């Protein structure tokens, strides 16, 4: 199986408030299993994960000691990134940062991302290939003809497939038991009354994990793409996540439309009948 | 670029009345990271309002999750209200037991 | 490229120094200036850089708190202050520039780097004595309780030198204390005048000692 | 780990 | 990230292929610089990127190495060569450097010239006295010195200093000073300085009464 390894990385000014807020966010696959932010009473790394006791006291400095020196770096970005722009000194800025690795089960490096982001719009990537970078304007070009004097993409491409890979080989060997976890959803259909003459019914899948699910109506064997509403996969705020998926039909034969829920945890995917 | 938030207010378990629950309210799709989440009993702020930690997604929006502990009746209201630049004032949704 | 920086600098326990560094010969705002510290016991430690364009700094965290980077863009200059100096701040103080703008990389220029010295002596003349034995003949010269640095020394004017052993000069307690000592034929003293001559611009002083048996 | 960010 | 490099000095003749070696305490991948320093002055830039040879640096100076294992090749030492030199890595920061290696002429073996120096007039009537002992022109730079007072052993109230390797014949020397108080000094009769060498079993040894 493939798995990845990123960090999503903040940086927001705040002038006339002190430093900008600083965070690192770290992530295996979907799950965040570390966290880094400037704010907390005492600004160290945390892990999130479970699993991630079984780390000493080193790792957490080391962690620690660079998310300050990555703060300082981005702390001085946000200046120059005023200056690019010609911007005012008054109100608040973002930059944001997606960087890591997804690798397959022989260790070989499938993607490296390594993307950028100011004020949410992009800044500048590296690209597929891992030698070259898109810049998204003027003020880009100026940080992508600094980043080709120094060497950065090589650079980046050594920490991908070199540091990136190792410690998401040992990430996987310390919390691999725990990061197959999966929480089979629990289905129910409900009815509804509407006015005019027609119902809706509404298919529900409670309590699942991870969040990747599927959920279709199908009139008693043709699934309606087109009629479905649906809501953005929401967490329960328990650990597992929520979803449904409704559709107008005409009263009298309601039976007549079938409810599938597909899942990753499921033996099979769930048919449901009102 | 300034980002609308997208709202969704529904309880973590199934709602019956009289019984304790936990309201949400899941805000998503917002940019800049500032914002101030607010929830409402009947129109009244409820003090002590829990707050996810922030993330932000693939398109580089920002999402978190606000919750309080409520017990649901026939015939109380539940509202979230969100703060925030992008908009010209507070946007407000209401919890629909059903959505 | 040139990057100057100004000369020794002698500081009190507890107060702090200012040292400058004047960049020539490239477009000061498309790199950083970087600051290195060379001292015995620690040998060379970065330290830290400053964006000539906004000020932005970037310290090691061993001397945060301890170093204040700052620019003037206009006169191409950095500036580093070391405030609240201890014995553990006397060393060599660089600044330098990397080839290219960057966090990662090697330093392709150096400032000629300034001496800071951190001590609370008040400044003391030395006492000079002559060093006569009891073929070829050693004589010395004694250059005793002395502050600061340096101390000149020279044999007949500067005429004997091939034979002469100056030697790095050493803390008393406070004050320091050096020797030298010169080779002349046996035959030739004291026949011809052989005299020691000591300076210590500091005090403002210098001293001629003949050396008699 | 994370990478050692480059300044831009 | 700590960059060591073993040796902090090295003996070596003129002519030798020299290898300084530069550890680091993780994969630092190429990104290894080696500057060159000589006395007062700044150090001054080599190598880049671990086998890269900046420009205007003379070719008998090489790079190699992987991972966090590198070495400084000086094929055939010339005499400008005698220096100290120091690694440094930039894979991540803070920027650190090793702690230098220092090299230094080898020489046939001398014994110093051995000379004791009694205290002066003008140091006794103020209350002082300093006894004098220059050890010159001499190598290897270990060597052994004793001081001592009618037969037996002075520890305390000794400063050593010794000069650089000297420019002309690659050798070192030194000085040792016993200050003593007037009352003290006059207190005995026989002031030696013994100076054991490996040039040979028997002590170098000069006196005065």
């Amino acid at each position: 199986g493939p798995h990845s390894l990123r960090y999503f990385v903040t940086a927001v000014s705040r002038p006339g408030l002190g430093e900008p807020r600083y965070m690192e966010v770290g992530y295996v696959d979907d799950t965040e299993f570390v966290r880094f932010d400037s704010d907390a009473e005492n600004p160290r790394y945390e892990p999130r994960a479970r699993w991630m006791e079984q780390e000493g006291p080193e790792y957490w400095e080391r962690e620690t000691q660079k998310a300050k020196g990555n703060e300082q770096s981005f702390r001085v970005d946000l200046r120059t990134l005023l200056g690019y722009y010609n911007q005012s000194k008054g109100g608040s800025h973002t930059i944001q940062v997606i960087s890591g690795c997804e690798v397959g089960s022989d260790g070989r490096l499938l993607r490296g991302y390594q993307q950028y982001a100011y004020d949410g719009c992009d800044y500048i990537a590296l690209n597929e290939d891992l030698k070259t970078w898109t810049a998204a304007d003027m003020a880009a070009l100026i940080t992508k003809h600094k980043w080709e004097q120094a060497g950065e993409a090589e650079r980046l491409r050594a920490y991908l497939e070199g540091t990136c890979v190792e410690w998401l080989r040992r990430y996987l060997k310390n919390g691999n038991a725990t990061l197959l976890r999966t929480d089979s959803p629990k289905a129910h259909v409900t009815h509804h009354s509407r006015p005019e003459d027609k119902v809706t019914l509404r298919c529900w899948a409670l309590g699942f994990y991870p969040a990747d699910i599927t959920l279709t109506w199908q009139l008693n064997g043709e699934e309606l793409i087109q009629d479905m509403e649906l809501v953005e996969t929401r967490p329960a705020g328990d650990g597992t996540f929520q979803k449904w998926a409704s559709v107008v039909v005409p009263l009298g034969k309601e039976q007549y439309y079938t409810c599938h829920v597909y899942h990753q945890g499921l033996p099979e995917p769930l048919t449901l009948r009102w | 670029i300034q980002k609308t938030p997208q709202i969704q207010v529904y309880s973590r378990h199934p709602p019956e009345n009289g019984k304790p629950n936990i309201l949400n309210c899941y805000v998503t799709q917002f940019h800049p990271p500032h914002i101030e989440i607010q929830m409402l009993k009947n129109g009244k702020k409820i003090p002590k309002v829990e707050m996810s930690d922030m993330s932000f997604s693939k398109d580089w929006s920002f999402y978190i999750l606000a919750h309080t502990e409520f017990t649901p009746t026939e015939t109380d209201t539940y509202a979230c209200r969100v703060k925030h630049d992008s908009m010209a004032e507070p946007k407000t949704v209401y919890w629909d037991r059903d959505m | 490229v040139l990057l100057q920086q100004s000369g020794p600098e002698l500081v009190k326990p507890g107060a702090s120094v200012k040292i400058p560094c004047k960049a020539s010969g490239y477009t000061f705002t498309d790199y950083n200036m970087d600051w290195v510290k060379q001292s015995h016991g620690k040998s060379l430690e970065w330290i830290g850089d400053i964006n000539p364009n906004n000020g932005g700094t970037i310290y090691n965290q061993k001397f945060k708190g301890k170093a204040t980077l700052t620019v003037d863009k206009s006169s191409s200059a950095a500036y580093m202050e070391v405030r609240s100096l201890t014995s553990e701040d006397t060393a060599v103080y660089y600044c330098a520039r990397k080839p290219y703008y960057g966090n990662f990389a090697w330093f392709a220029y150096w400032g000629q780097g300034t001496l800071v010295t951190v001590s609370a002596a008040k400044t003391t003349p030395p006492s000079v004595y002559p060093l006569a034995p009891g073929s070829m003949v050693t004589l010395g010269c004694l250059v005793k309780g002395y502050f600061p640095e340096p101390v000149t020394v020279t044999w007949n004017s500067g005429s004997l030198s091939s034979g002469v052993h100056t030697f790095p000069a050493v803390l008393q307690s406070d004050l320091y204390t050096l020797s030298s000592s010169v080779t002349v034929p046996s035959s030739t003293w004291p026949s011809e005048t052989v005299t020691c001559n000591v300076a210590h611009p500091a005090s403002s002083t210098k001293v001629d000692k003949k050396i008699v048996p | 780990s994370i990478i050692n960010f480059e300044k831009l | 990230i700590q960059v060591t490099q073993s040796s902090s000095s090295f003996s070596v003749s003129l002519g030798d292929r020299v290898t300084i070696t530069c550890k680091a305490s993780e994969d630092i991948y190429n990104r290894l610089a080696w500057y060159q320093q000589k006395p007062g002055n700044a150090p001054r830039l080599l190598i880049s990127g671990a086998t890269s040879l900046e420009t205007g640096v003379p070719d008998r100076f090489s790079g190699s190495g992987s991972r966090k294992d590198y070495t400084l090749i000086i094929t055939s030492l010339q005499t400008e060569d005698v220096a100290t030199y120091y690694c440094q890595q930039y894979w991540s920061t803070p920027l650190t450097f090793g702690a230098g290696t220092k090299l230094e002429l080898k020489r046939a073996d001398a014994a110093p010239t051995v000379s004791i120096f009694p205290p002066s007039s003008e140091q006794l009537t103020s209350g002082g006295a300093s006894v004098v002992c220059f050890l010159n022109n001499f190598y290897p730079k270990d060597i052994n010195v004793k001081w001592k007072i009618d037969g037996s052993e002075r520890q305390n109230g000794v400063l050593n200093s010794w000069t650089d390797q000297d420019s002309k014949d690659s050798t070192y020397s030194m000085s040792s000073t016993l200050t003593l108080t007037k009352d003290e000094y006059e207190r005995h009769n026989s002031y030696t300085c013994e100076a054991t060498h490996k040039t040979s079993t028997s002590p170098i040894v000069k006196s005065f009464n």
